[PDB]
RNA sequence: GACGUCGCUUUUUGAUCCUUCGAUGUCGGCUCUUCCUAUCAUUGUGAAGCAGAAUUCACCAAGCGUUGGAUUGUUCACCCACUAAUAGGGAACGUGAGCUGGGUUUAGACCGUCGUGAGACAGGUUAGUUUUACCCUACUGAUGAUGUGUUGUUGCCAUGGUAAUCCUGCUCAGUACGAGAGGAACCGCAGGUUCAGACAUUUGGUGUAUGUGCUUGGCUGAGGAGCCAAUGGGGCGAAGCUACCAUCUGUGGGAUUAUGACUGAACGCCUCUAAGUCAGAAUCCCGCCCAGGCGGAACGAUACGGCAGCGCCGCGGAGCCU
RNA sequence: AAAUGCCUCGUCAUCUAAUUAGUGACGCGCAUGAAUGGAUGAACGAGAUUCCCACUGUCCCUACCUACUAUCCAGCGAAAC
RNA sequence: CUCUGGCAUGUUGGAACAAUGUAGGUAAGGGAAGUCGGCAAGCCGGAUCCGUAACUUCGGGAUAAGGAUUGGCUCUAAGG
RNA sequence: GUGAACUAUGCCUGGGCAGGGCGAAGCCAGAGGAAACUCUGGUGGAGGUCCGUAGCGGUCCUGACGUGCAAAUCGGUCGUC
């Protein structure tokens, strides 16, 4: 029961959910849902998307 | 001539009149075979479909690729509060089959049971079984009743217990109870008769009927879909895009010269609301309900000895379209017929489980309680609010 | 030992995947899947770990106009992997092998699925990463 | 199995002209069901010029399966490839108020050959309207009807349907067998194909929750809030529905067939057969599962606050109809 | 071997994994051929044909959604046969 | 899309939202394997700046093919 | 005997046909040559010219409809303009 962190949003992915995307560069990514997946493939910046942990840690919301 | 390319039969002919089920409960239609060497026990039970979730367990399958590794499996949750035995029926086997000899009911039958006996409880005078419990409390009626018991002992071959579910413990709108005949197995007729009359007017839990990690059968009524065409109802091939009078048809129904449409071609009609009997459903866990010792405790639900949290089987926001489970539940492996809130007959298997796929003791590592009302990402409210910190409404509070 | 579980296929006959080893092929054009008995009108399809019969459409001329056995190593279609996780790749890729599973090439560019790395030990040896 | 000879079949083509010309829609494919067996595979067997592996010839056997493509209107054919195998047929040469309309087979037109010509061609080419179900039956589902006084609950099972199928890998074992090359099988274990029945936790699809952001043109004096553009577009999306595009489940006996035998005569010997026994299968029948009869069962309750009904105990009486 | 070639799916080459299709050749051509016009053409074509790129529910293999129907009702109310 | 002008949804309404339709969408992974045949649908699309082949009757082909950019807001030059 | 109120064609007299692309002849200037002339940039606005409205027509879906709205219509897609 390993818990992974979402690559785009930085949420905890519990072991039945989400998808995993392996790129041709050998780097793999984990997505909690298709919202995070589509934002990643559309190359958005998680430090610019308001509801992500990276945004909130950059903007010191914690 | 000669359909020119072999294709198998679309759909099964072992399942048709493909009509609406005449019952809502689900008749057993075959109980396990009786051998008097066993102890006295019941053979079936009556639960309600709450919802689905998934689990994590570690598999012990030697030679398999997932040996000593962790897998994720879907499970179905069936709420099973204890059933009240309120009656007992006996059967004698005749050369015309097996007919009911004599029923005996109990004194003080509950109002949800009488609700089952009435079609309009609101306008009724609720008079059912009043003259019967009169003869229970009498003494001339009492010797009549024990005479019926003794006659049943000396003549009947198959006894069954009439038990109802108690719907006041369920989150459902329905107050009318479900009654059921459950065959009693394993003994002489006298032994099982005194056992059943001991259990008369009384509660029987699913802990006493079933056990951990055995394989049972689920009987129920398939989810209802209404009037469907042949493409949904029989999964025939769709006709090409340029078809004049419709695509979702069967293009040919029989030859010229049997001169009739046969019973074995695909036609449109009712899909779903079908009585099905699925077998080999493995029990993963039997719950324990919401007991009160002190300031009460719900960890006896999904606390799995590897997380040690204080969460119930219920997800965040409860089970969608059901409610919440506050009673004894049964976690089965896999999917199960019917809607949510659908009543499921559960019965013991009538094969023998000698298989390494069967006879396997399971051990859960994790039980997923995220919200099913969306893409829920938290297990408990404490975990959610500890991850998020204080909110605006919490701050103003 | 252990047999492969069923995965989602999503790679039918007419598919053109890219050749992922140093043999000099660029494309692989699937014409078949090894082990398909099939069904009326159903297209035979492959997934990661499957041996296919393939032609190479652009590549070296001494490879081009022939039929080779190939093994699918990466699929763009998502498949459940029985620890719960659904996995998919950026591309569709396979390598040219012979009948007994030896690679025609010598080095594989990019990740190789675990569902084929455990099946083909000569493919997993030449791999860089096992995703 | 030569020379000969006896048959069967109507999936070939003829022969015939009995039915139909006040019209039975005329090729092929697609779709879908069922049947046959003259068995390609699979089950159980016998034989071999059967050591093994592979194969060939027979028997019970039609339960189950028999594919994806290139070219051609094609049926046929031929090739590529996969496969346990890629068997053969019938049902008005099954199937056009099911489609399609590529071919053929009206009227337009071109070519070749023929004809003085108008024109012909079972020669090639191109373009060419495929109509109607609301009736009866059949079938698929849906109410209901028939007796048990009424009504309800719980049940039984007559009868009808019926379902699972095939293949890999490991072990056996590089063993038996074989000089060698090669090279099995049973039990067991792990999975998969085809099919069936479900289901929605997860992944995916849908999405007018017209949910919430963005955005074009216009409109409400602007802001704010909104609206119109036959769903303005687009992003993400709950619930629900839904996919081998996710997940789950798919089972037991009996009599026996081919066959191999036991005892044992006929025929003081022998003999599976005559009397009498045995083992025996993807067959068959039943179970399991689906439906539940102008088919039964057990049990519950059985009509007023008023004149008001009903049931039982009467041979208790008088009679009426049928 | 053409909108003209029966034999014929002519033979060779190319195109494909595979091509009675296409194109390039060949020619004793059933039965081609010179204003019954022969051979060529750039441009053009709701003309016939073949292949490739891109694109897609045409398919694998179907599903979901919307409008109007169909459905049920009130009024009205035919026809073919 | 709106104003002036005009109208009452095209010979009826109500309630539901089954199949089959008719019209319109969307679709994972493949990408014509479908089919007689890419039929139908889809892709592309405006403008600006580059860049355009064979062939040719030298006119064309030609928007051949191919590529980049495109909003909002604040300015700076030039053109009477 | 009666019909050119539809349609076919001639004549007479009227009416009509956005917005764009390409850029023919003619012309002006600059530059190179001994001439002959050549090159470059503009200007100009030709054509049974192109994209495309109104109009006219009617390809394909072998779409709808096919006891129709209609004894030939409707929708999208199209041809020309
Ligand atoms: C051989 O395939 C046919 O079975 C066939 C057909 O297959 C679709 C269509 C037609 C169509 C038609 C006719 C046919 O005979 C005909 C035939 C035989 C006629 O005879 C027609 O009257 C109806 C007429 O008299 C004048 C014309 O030409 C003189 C035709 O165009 C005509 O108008 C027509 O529509
Ligand atoms: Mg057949
Ligand atoms: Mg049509
Ligand atoms: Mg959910
Ligand atoms: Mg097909
Ligand atoms: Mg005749
Ligand atoms: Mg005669
Ligand atoms: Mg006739
Ligand atoms: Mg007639
Ligand atoms: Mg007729
Ligand atoms: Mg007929
Ligand atoms: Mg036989
Ligand atoms: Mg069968
Ligand atoms: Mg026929
Ligand atoms: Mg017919
Ligand atoms: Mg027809
Ligand atoms: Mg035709
Ligand atoms: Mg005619
Ligand atoms: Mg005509
Ligand atoms: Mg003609
Ligand atoms: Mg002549
Ligand atoms: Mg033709
Ligand atoms: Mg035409
Ligand atoms: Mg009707
Ligand atoms: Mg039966
Ligand atoms: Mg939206
Ligand atoms: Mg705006
Ligand atoms: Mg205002
Ligand atoms: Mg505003
Ligand atoms: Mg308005
Ligand atoms: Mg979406
Ligand atoms: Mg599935
Ligand atoms: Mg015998
Ligand atoms: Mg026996
Ligand atoms: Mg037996
Ligand atoms: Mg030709
Ligand atoms: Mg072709
Ligand atoms: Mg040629
Ligand atoms: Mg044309
Ligand atoms: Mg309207
Ligand atoms: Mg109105
Ligand atoms: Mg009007
Ligand atoms: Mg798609
Ligand atoms: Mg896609
Ligand atoms: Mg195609
Ligand atoms: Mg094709
Ligand atoms: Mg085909
Ligand atoms: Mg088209
Ligand atoms: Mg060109
Ligand atoms: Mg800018
Ligand atoms: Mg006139
Ligand atoms: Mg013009
Ligand atoms: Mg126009
Ligand atoms: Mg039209
Ligand atoms: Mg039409
Ligand atoms: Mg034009």
């Amino acid at each position: 029961m390993k818990v992974e962190l979402c690559s785009f949003s930085g949420y905890k992915i519990y072991p039945g959910h989400g998808r995993r995307y392996a790129r041709t560069d050998g780097k793999v990514f984990q997505f909690l849902n298709a919202k995070c997946e589509s934002a990643f493939l559309s190359k958005r910046n998680p430090r610019q998307i308001n509801w992500t942990v990276l945004y909130r840690r950059k903007h010191k919301k914690g | 001539s000669h359909r020119k390319f072999s294709a198998p039969r679309h759909g099964s002919l072992g399942f048709l009149p493909r009509k609406r089920s005449s019952r809502h409960r689900g008749k057993v239609k075959s109980f396990p075979k009786d051998d008097p060497s066993k102890p006295v026990h019941l053979t079936a039970f009556l639960g309600y479909k709450a919802g689905m979730t998934h689990i994590v367990r570690e598999v012990d399958r030697p030679g398999s690729k997932v040996n000593k590794k962790e897998v994720v499996e879907a499970v179905t949750i069936v709420e099973t509060p204890p059933m009240v035995v309120v009656g007992i029926v006996g059967y004698v086997e005749t050369p015309r089959g097996l007919r009911t000899f004599k029923t005996v009911f109990a004194e003080h039958i509950s109002d949800e049971c009488k609700r089952r006996f009435y079609k309009n409880w609101h306008k009724s005078k609720k008079k059912a079984f009043t003259k019967y419990c009169k003869k229970w409390q009498d003494e001339d009626g009492k010797k009549q009743l024990e005479k019926d018991f003794s006659s049943m002992k000396k003549y009947c071959q198959v006894i069954r217990v009439i038990a109802h579910t108690q719907m006041r413990l369920l989150p459902l709108r329905q107050k009318k109870a479900h009654l059921m005949e459950i065959q009693v197995n394993g003994g002489t007729v006298a032994e099982k008769l005194d056992w059943a009359r001991e259990r008369l007017e009384q509660q029987v839990p699913v802990n006493q009927v079933f056990g951990q990690d055995e394989m049972i059968d689920v009987i129920g009524v398939t989810k209802g879909k209404g009037y469907k065409g042949v493409t949904s109802r029989w999964h025939t091939k769709k006709l090409p895009r340029k078809t004049h009078r419709g695509l979702r048809k069967v293009a040919c129904i029989g030859a010229w010269h049997p001169a009739r449409v046969a019973f074995s071609v695909a036609r449109a009609g009712q899909k779903g609301y079908h009585h099905r009997t699925e077998i080999n459903k493995k029990i993963y866990k039997i719950g324990q309900g919401y007991l009160i010792k002190d300031g009460k405790l719900i960890k006896n639900n999904a606390s799995t000895d590897y997380d040690l949290s204080d969460k119930s089987i219920n997800p965040l926001g409860g089970f969608v379209h059901y409610g919440e489970v506050t009673n004894d539940f049964v976690m089965l492996k896999g999917c199960v017929v019917g809607t949510k809130k659908r009543v499921l007959t559960l019965r013991k298997s009538l094969l023998v489980q000698t298989k390494r796929r069967a006879l396997e003791k399971i051990d859960l590592k994790f039980i997923d309680t995220t919200s099913k009302f969306g893409h829920g990402r938290f297990q408990t409210m404490e975990e959610k609010k500890a991850f998020m910190g204080p909110l605006k409404k919490d701050r103003i509070a | 030992s252990g047999a492969k579980f069923r995965i989602s296929l999503g790679l039918p006959v007419g598919a053109v995947i890219n050749c992922a080893d140093n043999t000099g092929a660029k494309n692989l054009y699937i014409i078949s899947v090894k082990g398909i008995k099939g069904r009326l009108n159903r297209l035979p399809a492959a997934g990661v770990g499957d041996m296919v019969m393939a032609t190479v459409k652009k590549g070296k001329p001494e490879l081009r106009k022939k039929v080779h056995p190939a093994v699918v190593i990466r699929q763009r279609k998502s498949y459940r992997r029985k620890d719960g996780v659904f996995l998919y790749f950026e591309d569709n890729a396979g390598v040219i092998v012979n009948n007994k599973g030896e690679m025609k090439g010598s080095a594989i560019t990019g990740p190789v699925a675990k569902e084929c790395a455990d099946l083909w030990p000569r493919i997993a040896s030449n791999a860089g990463s096992i995703a």
